[PDB]
């Protein structure tokens, strides 16, 4: 894999956590971001950023914040005010001619 | 019967300039006046042929090369030009005969959050020869130390994305380009005007 994720785990509702991702290839001028897949659901976009702009899924706006270090080809997802619905496998993502995916990191939010 | 100009000019997606498309157009009738009145072209010039006389001419074949670049780069699609596009992506010869046609495609090719599908080549060992195409993705060695498959400083994946977003300045907005080459062979013509 070219995308290596870190962070994740179990948190209570209202809590926070932070996902990290480092690429071993250059995504300069290309997008990096985060997708997630709930059990029995289709993988959907969480947030992405790049020279084309920053976009968030409507459900995470005001709670999740994506950031990116272009020099290290790293992308981060600060997840605040976690909700039970936020429970999913979170994937680091990039696109450079084809899709690149991380291993997938379990995020569990319970009350 | 009628030349399939619609397939080229109105394709839902265009090619990246580094992998510029070429469509061979043969055995058909071409009305270049209708084509001129087809859209609001910002560029529609010709070299070695008169535009207003295209409907009077017959050619052996016509080749339509099509791609997307940004506005500021449309000037490079011409004989005797230099720059990233002319040097590394799409090169016309000094004696080019044909027509260059370009129109703003911001409504079609830009997207909120970025459309990254259109790419260009930023690095190459040498300049392209006229009408050459390079679709390789080998890591470019810009320095003295060999890359050996590892990207880093002076070791670059050679393609970069335009990342068009809808509120870019017009020089950074996408423009669709069609270059028409009119081939004259010592054989019966297959593409004529009305």
């Amino acid at each position: 894999l070219q995308l290596v994720e870190s962070g994740g785990g179990l948190v209570q509702a209202g809590g926070s956590m932070r996902l990290s991702c480092a690429a071993s290839i250059s995504f300069s001028s290309f997008p990096m971001g985060w997708h997630r897949q709930a059990p029995g659901k289709q993988r959907e976009l969480v947030a992405k950023t790049g020279i084309g702009g920053t976009a968030y899924d409507d459900s995470v706006k005001g709670r999740f914040t994506i950031s990116r270090d272009n020099t290290k080809n790293t992308v981060y997802l600060q997840m605040n005010s976690l909700k039970v619905e936020d429970t999913a496998v979170y994937y680091c993502w990039g696109w450079r001619m084809n899709d690149y995916w991380g291993q997938g990191t379990q995020v569990t939010v319970s009350s | 019967n009628l030349c399939p100009f619609g397939e080229v000019f109105n394709a839902t997606r265009f090619a990246s300039v580094y992998a510029w498309n070429r469509k061979r157009i043969s055995n058909c009738v071409a009305d270049y006046s209708v084509l001129y009145n087809s859209a609001s072209f910002s560029t529609f010039k010709c070299y070695g042929v008169s535009p207003t006389k295209l409907n009077d001419l017959c050619f052996t074949n016509v080749y339509a090369d099509s791609f997307v670049i940004r506005g500021d780069e449309v000037r490079q699609i011409a004989p005797g030009q230099t720059g990233k596009i002319a040097d590394y992506n799409y090169k016309l010869p000094d004696d080019f005969t044909g027509c260059v046609i370009a129109w703003n495609s911001n409504n079609l090719d830009s997207k909120v959050g970025g459309n990254y599908n259109y790419l260009y080549r930023l690095f190459r060992k040498s300049n392209l020869k006229p009408f050459e195409r390079d679709i390789s993705t080998e890591i470019y060695q810009a320095g003295s130390t060999p890359c050996n498959g590892v990207e880093g400083f002076n070791c670059y994946f050679p393609l970069q994305s335009y990342g068009f977003q809808p509120t870019n300045g017009v020089g950074y907005q996408p423009y669709r380009v069609v270059v028409l080459s009119f081939e004259l062979l010592h054989a019966p013509a297959t593409v004529c005007g009305p």
